[PDB]
């Protein structure tokens, strides 16, 4: 979190807090309700935020489906969508904690090498996650679909 | 690295003098600008490897001898260290973008950047056209707000 | 400044800036016209400011203008309220930063062994700084007051 | 390290689930005590060196066999070790309030910490007494709120070495 | 910050000679941080060596 | 490490003594079963990264609660610390039967290796299991007789773990 | 080269080639009229080989080449096949060298970068250098097939 | 670094000859300059500090615009800074003192100071005044037995 | 570094194209004279202190001023190193020979050679003495097979 | 030298000439009288005792000046003479600067390679030093050959 | 010996007080862990000889040069030794879990052990890794209840 990642910025340096860092968890805090309604409203329509991100993701990448896909079948298909709805609760958890370290160390560090060992391929791993950003972002007002939007860039990035 | 605030606070500390009135309304316009570049910012942000991309192609096109065999772009290795650099240009452009000054391009791009390129036999020309085709996409997706921070990365390389 | 901070910490790991960190230039930025405001007035009153801290000091401790202290004399005592001087426009350079680096770019790296080596007594100049704070809070509203203080005890804990 | 709200997240994410209503309320709670930790944390910080000054007097008055000859706290280098000690309890407190959690004071502080002393002969039991007189020096500076907070990672400290 | 490039001559004549190669650190370009700057000329010094070039970068 | 020659100048030069028929009917298995052991060298090397695919698949089917949320293989930093795990596995053990010698299952792998899983939680009976899973596939896929001889290095890492 | 890879094992020990590092650079040379005819075989049949992997691959994966597809259209399907060719070059020069060196230098350090990059599916190269080496291996006998084989499946175990 | 013995020794290595006459006649001299070198040497490193005080009031004294803002020593660093070269001055030339000989200053001061101080912007004339006011400070103590050392420093840096 | 196969698979890199006869007959050539190199190589390794001594030797017999008092050889130190880099020059030659190609000896020898030996006093011309008697004792043991790349080193050096 | 000595340890802690090293110095000067005297006998002397060691190692090891020696012929005795000569100067500089550091920089460090290069014998380089040592203890007083043997001692024990 | 509940009076008593509201708290959690410690304390006791036997084979399957002629291991009396030596450990950090205090280990079991140990030639890392080996076993059926203990005697050899 914010706090965290301040506090051991600090302790690396043996030294107490800065201003700097206290304004951060000062505005962090501040924005802690706007941030647990935010992570309210995407736990709330998660079903749906991956039902939408599901049928884009196929709808533009149909050969994940068709017949020798990663996802092709049902329960493949289900493990896929099994894999958005991780990456949305990790979402939601770095809402909540202020930065993207929840969705790193989870969902991020290693994901190339399993991914690789899994066959799933990346560049459609980064369309689900831009579907899932869009059905998201499609939730709510203009300074919360701005914030939303930028974890759901980290991924996309973190994924390409 | 400077922004525009400490580049403000530099000069009135080499002054030796209190804030006036003009710096606080350079300030002012620094902090009425801000908003407009923190989006522009992540605007590229967001599609910073789409900009990689149809860049490296751009200038692939336009200049096709590079990727042939005997061209300085020519291997799996120098095609990826060519990427790469085009990419570091991306990355400090956004952040001279975001501080909105273009001393983080100074002391971490083009500094020396013309000697490792004489040292490597790096063709400065087609690295300036990469530049330029990245500014060309990237005014496609935000306009003229980082112009001027690829003609410094431009001009400090020619 | 903040957003200095903000961009060698993206440029460590190499990466744009995260959600985080936007929303500490967002926050910095947002802060622009109160910084400015307490700048204003910080720099405006510097001379009332200077005198009633140096007063309190020398009152405060009145050996130092002494015959055999560190600021008898007219150009001793001249350069102790122009290091004074110098104190509060550090701080309001740290106000309009939002950030301490300044501060210790231009007054602190090296003012302990200065200080040592010219038998300038610490405790001094933090009184002075004190009286400063508190001359400068009483310029300034409840809000106003708390953003100059991190500075100045900032100050204050750097001397100590 | 871990923070209040990772500690939620790390359990919600091993049991696998989205946060609910029990997990709302322990962030909503860690965020409403956020400034009054915010607030203590730069009042420490402000004091720090004065809060070291009051409670190592208060430890060498109350135990004056430390700094003579023949105490584990004396000689320049050692009684300058001391009173780092002690500034490492106040800031790993100060840190531990900060994020309301415990867990750094495990990894980062009480990990090996009494096989550290017991090897260099440093007395436990006056140590804890030192953390003891920066207990009651902080709660001094802090306040009502504050100084029930910063009790909590004192305590810990001491019961951790004790 | 900023760095500076030190061009260095650092022989080896306090000890005795060996068949690995060593020719890259006992002649030597290198930039180093501001902070790092007094301590490699007193370490270039002590070991007998000469600073033969200092430069800014910039 | 030690290989199969180095085994027997080690016996012969502790016992001071040249080498007599039996050191060089040894010495003779070993040059007899070296094309063996170098395309079965090849072929692993060929197909490493299919061999754990296939292995960690298995693995995975078999113990599905160990990638699910609570799993030890949890997360995707945990996922490829587990593959990586079996990849260090099969690489050693890969050198091992080239050198026709567990001796750097020894010195590079084993040692340690159950206290460390131990202290980190890693389940040490699944990652027998994964290994047993490497074995059955890389067998299947360098031949009966190769088979035999990577099956041994095989069994001594999980025994060693066991 | 095998040779050139003896001589900096006996350069970084700053000593002379040992009986053993002579026994290596000696069984390279007479392997060298081995090595002459196999990548002879394989550089006068480069257009063939590279033309039954590209039909292969494609049979295989038509989606490559269909609408959409990472290879689709004539200029994308000669870069695709001018990539095969590529590898069948760079294992021409790995059979000659003796080692792998060629293949890692010119082709194989950066490449998954590259791919990555350019969202070119790696199974998909794999798949047509694996044609690549079915169809060298037509034209070889079985040692000489065997021989290109092991850089071939160098290039492959490099991809993934 | 040599003293005036392995001064000697050095020569006379250079010829390839043993001590002469006249090097017994040099070594000599220099025990018997020895005690009165000590002693001088000793009263400086009693007075350290003090000297080093007085020696940068003197020079910014007589330079004020050094201090002022702009000026390469206005900060507390570059102050800093600043009065630790001049400690550096009179540690080296009291170890010169004490040696006999003005190589320890060469190898250990002179050696790349001028290239340093110009890639850096240090005035050399400042400095050079600051080593003239540190060179009276101390003959104002000691007498004139310490001048040779800090003359050879100004003129390393002239 | 480079050997002859690998020097041929760069040229074919640069232009792109398969091994052509011409190529091939060149490897060929390599492959055929690699027994004779390799005899050589084990030959001078072989005798690798006799040649080092004789070949100091025969330098320092022709330029006895070397290790006079004051010469650059004139000390145990520094007549340990020159003795120390004729041993460098006989072993690089060594490993060029087994190569067939001298990049190995650009690399590792005569990489940044010239400016040092300026830096430390090395005569060039008294080297370059010492290297064309080691030349001469290696030819004199295996033949004019080694003699280009001690010229190459020679060359290199003035 | 032993002063050189004093002001590097001085250096090496960034400060001035402790007590200890003072008193180092002091001795150093109050030695030079006997230190000049010891060496001026010694370098009156060097061609008597360099003849007089040559005479006792030659008569002790007759190989080496024999047919097949190492100094066989009247260029190469002319050569083991003057290192005897060198190795005499070298005990005078060390008895002037009151250390061994002359004697190792200009004569020992890489003497042991040398000769083993050379495949001069150091147990006769040993006798003819040891042979010096005695012919100068015959021209000195007991004291002063007990200074002096220190340095014949040392120059022994590097080789030995 | 102490267990918790002594502890912590020894604790209220060194201050001369009664037992406050976190006195009585902390006894009161000692009390809710003891049907647990106890299930606990009657596994290991019931499976003693099991833990005993995979604790040594664990021992020396990791170091088997202890069990070889002239390791410290070698002998029936030397490993008898080391079996009861674990043997003693078990035990006693079963009764250390039962009384929640590391106090009976330090009075029966530290008391000169490392000193014999040292003495004795006893491989004290070899004996810390046979103590985890058996944390280990112990871990596997009861869980991390009797860790700490295990780790007091690990570390009172080190
Ligand atoms: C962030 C600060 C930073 C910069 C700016 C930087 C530039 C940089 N580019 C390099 C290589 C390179 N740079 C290029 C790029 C060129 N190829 C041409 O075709 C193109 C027209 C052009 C780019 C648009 C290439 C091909 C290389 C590899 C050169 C070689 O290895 O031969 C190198 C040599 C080291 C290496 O290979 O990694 C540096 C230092 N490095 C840094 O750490
Ligand atoms: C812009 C950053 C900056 C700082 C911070 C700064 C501090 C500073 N104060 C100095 C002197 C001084 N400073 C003081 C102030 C002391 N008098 C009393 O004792 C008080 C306790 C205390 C002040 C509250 C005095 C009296 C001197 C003169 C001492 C002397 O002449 O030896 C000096 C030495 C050079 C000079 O005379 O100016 C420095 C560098 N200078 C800078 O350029
Ligand atoms: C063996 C090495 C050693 C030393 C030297 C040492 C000094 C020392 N001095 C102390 C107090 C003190 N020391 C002084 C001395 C100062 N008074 C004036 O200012 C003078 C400038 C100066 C003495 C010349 C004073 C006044 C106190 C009481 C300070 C206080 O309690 O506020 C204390 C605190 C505990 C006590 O009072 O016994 C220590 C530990 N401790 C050591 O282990
Ligand atoms: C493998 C590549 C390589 C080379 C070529 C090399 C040359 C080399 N020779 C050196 C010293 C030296 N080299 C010589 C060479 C002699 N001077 C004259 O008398 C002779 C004419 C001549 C030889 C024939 C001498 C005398 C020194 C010592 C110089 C000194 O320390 O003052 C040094 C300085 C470091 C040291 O003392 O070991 C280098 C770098 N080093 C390398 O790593
Ligand atoms: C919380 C962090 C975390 C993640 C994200 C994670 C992903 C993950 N996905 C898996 C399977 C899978 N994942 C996918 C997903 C792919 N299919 C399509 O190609 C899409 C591009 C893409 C999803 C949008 C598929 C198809 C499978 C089934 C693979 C198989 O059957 O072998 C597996 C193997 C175990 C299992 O199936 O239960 C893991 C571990 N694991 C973690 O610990
Ligand atoms: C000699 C060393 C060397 C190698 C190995 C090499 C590979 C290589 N292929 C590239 C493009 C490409 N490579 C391919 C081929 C792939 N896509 C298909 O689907 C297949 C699965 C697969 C081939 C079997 C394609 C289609 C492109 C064009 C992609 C694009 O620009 O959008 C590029 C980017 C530059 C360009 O050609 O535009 C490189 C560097 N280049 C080199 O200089
Ligand atoms: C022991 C041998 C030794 C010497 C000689 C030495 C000199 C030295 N002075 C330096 C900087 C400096 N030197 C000065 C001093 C000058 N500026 C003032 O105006 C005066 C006129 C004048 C002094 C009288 C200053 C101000 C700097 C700081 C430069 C800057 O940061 O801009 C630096 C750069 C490294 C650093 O500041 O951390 C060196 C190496 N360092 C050594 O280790
Ligand atoms: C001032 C520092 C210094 C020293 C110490 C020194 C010793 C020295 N003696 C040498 C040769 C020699 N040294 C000796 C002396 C040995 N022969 C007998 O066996 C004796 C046991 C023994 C002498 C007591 C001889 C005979 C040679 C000629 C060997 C040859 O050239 O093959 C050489 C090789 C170059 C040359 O011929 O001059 C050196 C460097 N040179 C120096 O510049
Ligand atoms: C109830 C309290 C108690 C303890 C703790 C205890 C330990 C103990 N172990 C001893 C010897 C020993 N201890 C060991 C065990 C070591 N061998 C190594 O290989 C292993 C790494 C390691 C065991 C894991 C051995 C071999 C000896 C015999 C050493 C000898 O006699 O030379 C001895 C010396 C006397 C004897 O041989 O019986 C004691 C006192 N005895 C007690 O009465």
């Amino acid at each position: 979190s914010v706090v965290t990642k301040a506090i051991v910025s600090a302790d690396a340096e043996a030294r107490y807090l800065s201003p700097g860092e206290l304004d951060r968890i000062r505005g962090f805090v501040s924005s802690g309700e706007r941030r647990l309604r935010v992570a309210q409203t995407l736990t709330e329509s998660r079903e749906r935020i991956i039902k939408q991100a599901g049928d884009q993701l196929f709808q533009k990448r149909p050969d994940l489906v068709s017949p020798g896909g990663n996802a092709y079948g049902a329960e493949r298909t289900a493990s896929c969508l099994r894999d958005l709805d991780y990456y949305l609760r990790l979402v939601t958890f770095g809402i909540v904690a202020g930065d993207v370290t929840p969705i790193e160390e989870i969902g991020v560090i290693g994901v190339k090498e399993m991914y690789r060992n899994l066959e799933v391929p990346l560049p459609g791993m980064v369309e689900a996650v831009k579907a899932m950003k869009s059905v998201a972002t499609g939730l709510l007002s203009g300074d919360d679909s701005a914030e939303v939007g930028y974890y759901f860039d980290y991924l996309a990035g973190a994924l390409a | 690295m400077l922004d525009a605030v400490t580049k403000i606070i530099n000069r009135t500390d080499a002054e030796g003098r209190y804030f006036a009135s003009k710096d606080f309304d350079e300030v002012t316009r620094f902090f009425a600008t801000g908003e407009a570049r923190l989006r522009a910012a992540s605007t590229i942000s967001a599609n910073a490897a789409s900009i990689l991309r149809e860049s490296a192609a751009a200038l692939f096109t336009e200049q096709p001898d590079l990727l042939r065999p005997g061209g300085n772009a020519y291997t799996s290795r120098r095609y990826a260290a060519c990427v790469r650099d085009m990419e570091y240009f991306l990355r400090y452009a956004t952040y001279a973008l975001v501080a909105g000054d273009t001393s983080v391009i100074d002391e971490r791009v083009l500094n020396g950047l013309k000697e490792t390129y004489m040292s490597l036999g790096v063709p400065i020309p087609s690295t300036v056209a990469g530049v330029t085709a990245m500014k060309g996409v990237v005014a496609s997706m935000i306009g003229s707000e980082a112009n001027v921070y690829f003609d410094h990365i431009a001009k400090g390389l020619s | 400044s903040a957003i200095t901070k903000a961009i060698l910490n993206a440029d460590a790991e190499a990466r744009y800036l995260s959600p985080g960190e936007i929303d500490v230039v967002r926050g910095y930025l947002a802060s622009g016209e109160r910084r400015v405001r307490v700048a204003r007035v910080l720099s405006d009153n510097a001379l009332r400011i200077v005198r009633g801290a140096g007063d309190t000091m020398f009152q405060k401790r009145p050996d130092l203008v002494a015959p055999g202290g560190n600021a008898y004399g007219e150009v001793r005592t001249a350069k102790c309220l122009r290091d004074l001087d110098y104190f509060l426009r550090l701080v309001t350079y740290g106000v309009l930063a939002g950030d301490t680096s300044p501060i210790d770019e231009i007054g602190l790296i090296g003012i302990k062994e200065t200080y040592s080596l010219l038998e300038v007594p610490v405790p001094g100049v933090i009184d002075g700084i004190k009286a400063a704070k508190q001359q400068a809070a009483a310029l300034l509203s409840s809000e106003d007051a708390a953003e100059a203080s991190f500075y100045f005890d900032y100050v204050i804990s750097a001397m100590s | 390290m871990q923070d209040a709200i990772t500690s939620v997240i790390n359990t919600y994410d091993v049991q696998g689930k989205y946060f609910d209503t029990s997990a709302f309320d322990k962030l909503k709670a860690y965020y409403a005590t956020g400034e009054l930790r915010v607030r203590a944390a730069g009042t420490i910080s402000a004091n720090a060196a004065t809060i070291i000054k009051e409670a190592s007097a208060k430890l060498f008055s109350n135990q004056p066999d430390l700094v003579r000859p023949g105490g584990n706290a004396y000689t320049t280098r050692r009684y300058a070790a001391c009173v780092r000690d002690m500034d490492y309890f106040l800031r790993y407190a100060t840190y531990a309030m900060l994020a309301g959690d415990t867990s750094i004071l495990d990894e980062r502080v009480l990990n090996g910490l009494k096989e550290t002393y017991n090897s260099l002969g440093v007395p436990i039991s006056s140590t804890v007494q030192g953390i003891q007189a920066m207990k009651e020096v902080t709660g001094s500076l802090v306040g009502s709120g504050a100084a029930k907070e910063m009790g909590v990672y004192f305590d810990y400290l001491s019961s951790g070495l004790s | 910050a900023r760095t500076i490039s030190i061009t260095a001559c650092v022989p080896r004549r306090t000890k005795s000679v060996g068949a690995s190669r060593e020719i890259q650190n006992v002649y030597f370009t290198k930039r180093i941080s501001f902070d790092q700057f007094t301590p490699e000329y007193q370490r270039i010094h002590r070991q007998g060596g000469t600073i033969l070039n200092v430069q800014c970068m910039g």
